[PDB]
């Protein structure tokens, strides 16, 4: 499968970033995003698995909302601080057994988005 | 979300801790170091749904009664720990007055030469429970997830 992202924002401003999907069987996906400080490790941010249940990183608890067009998986992100400047990747697997905070677990990415 | 609560069983030495922690670790810890008891809480997306695992890493009555699925495990190269099996399988039983309790057979350190059980007679006696089995290596990872996998999708279907 093929994954397609869609900046700059004051403390406390909305933006919605976007994952597309296209290849075959696309209802059997569970899809995370992940963020990366430059220069630091690769942080989970969010995920919403095949049967549509939903998973957060605390860091964004109740700040950020993952959902899904029933093809494209959206990233709702709200109340920014300068602590969310990263750059941002959507990734996805049909995996019948994965831990969905493990970046190992993706095979599929996105190219990524640079938030600031 | 659904909640699973998993027990690892067998003998001293069987690879109990080294399964649990290839599983959620992915690593191998080759030390010693003998459990007391030990518990770890994660998420995980069986079959498209996301659930909360919990694992019980125990030594080789309270957490038998507590725990929904048992990871029967012995060594490959230990006779003693295949001869237990029967054992764990019974005291489970009788402590969940059930003879109704989610169980798979692990056979551990398949990546070893040493071997002093035929898999032959684990398949069969697995058999004779009617439950899986699963031939593993918390060193190559060989049927790790497997067994986990195996485990949790007989705990959900009682559940159901
Ligand atoms: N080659 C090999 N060594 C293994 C494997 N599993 C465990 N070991 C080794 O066997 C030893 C005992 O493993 P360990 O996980 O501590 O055993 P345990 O069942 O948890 N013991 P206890 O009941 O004392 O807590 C360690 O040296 C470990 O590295 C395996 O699949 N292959
Ligand atoms: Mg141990």
């Amino acid at each position: 499968v093929q994954l397609v992202e869609s900046g700059l924002v004051q403390p406390g401003d909305s933006l919605r970033l976007s994952c597309a999907a296209s290849g075959p069987s696309l209802d059997l996906y569970g899809t995370a995003w992940f963020r990366q400080v430059p220069g630091k490790e690769r942080e989970f941010v969010s995920h919403i698995d095949r049967s549509g249940i939903t998973i957060y990183a605390d860091s964004v608890e109740g700040r950020f909302t993952i959902s899904r067009d029933s093809r494209t998986v959206y990233l709702q992100m709200n109340t920014l601080a300068p602590e969310d400047t990263a750059a941002y990747y959507c990734a996805a697997t049909r995996s019948n057994f994965y831990f969905p905070r493990e970046d190992m677990s993706y095979d599929s990415w996105g190219q990524g988005t640079l938030v600031t | 979300m659904t909640e699973y609560k998993l027990v690892v069983v067998g003998a001293d030495g069987v690879g109990k801790s080294a399964l649990t922690i290839q599983l959620i670790q992915n690593h191998f810890v080759d030390e010693y170091d003998p459990t007391i008891e030990d518990s770890y809480r994660k998420q995980v997306v069986i079959d498209g749904e996301t659930s909360l695992l919990d694992i019980l890493d125990t030594a080789g009555d309270q957490y038998m009664r507590t725990g929904e699925g048992f990871l029967l495990v012995f060594a490959i190269n230990n006779t003693k720990s295949f001869e237990d099996i029967h054992h764990y399988r019974e005291q489970i039983k009788r402590v969940k007055d059930s003879e109704d309790v989610p169980m798979v057979l692990v056979g551990n350190k398949s990546d070893l030469p040493s071997r002093t059980v035929d898999t032959k007679q684990a398949q069969d006696l697995a058999r004779s429970y009617g439950i899986p089995f699963i031939e593993t290596s918390a060193k190559t990872r060989q049927g790790v997830d497997d067994a986990f996998y195996t485990l949790v999708r007989e705990i959900r279907k009682h559940k159901e």
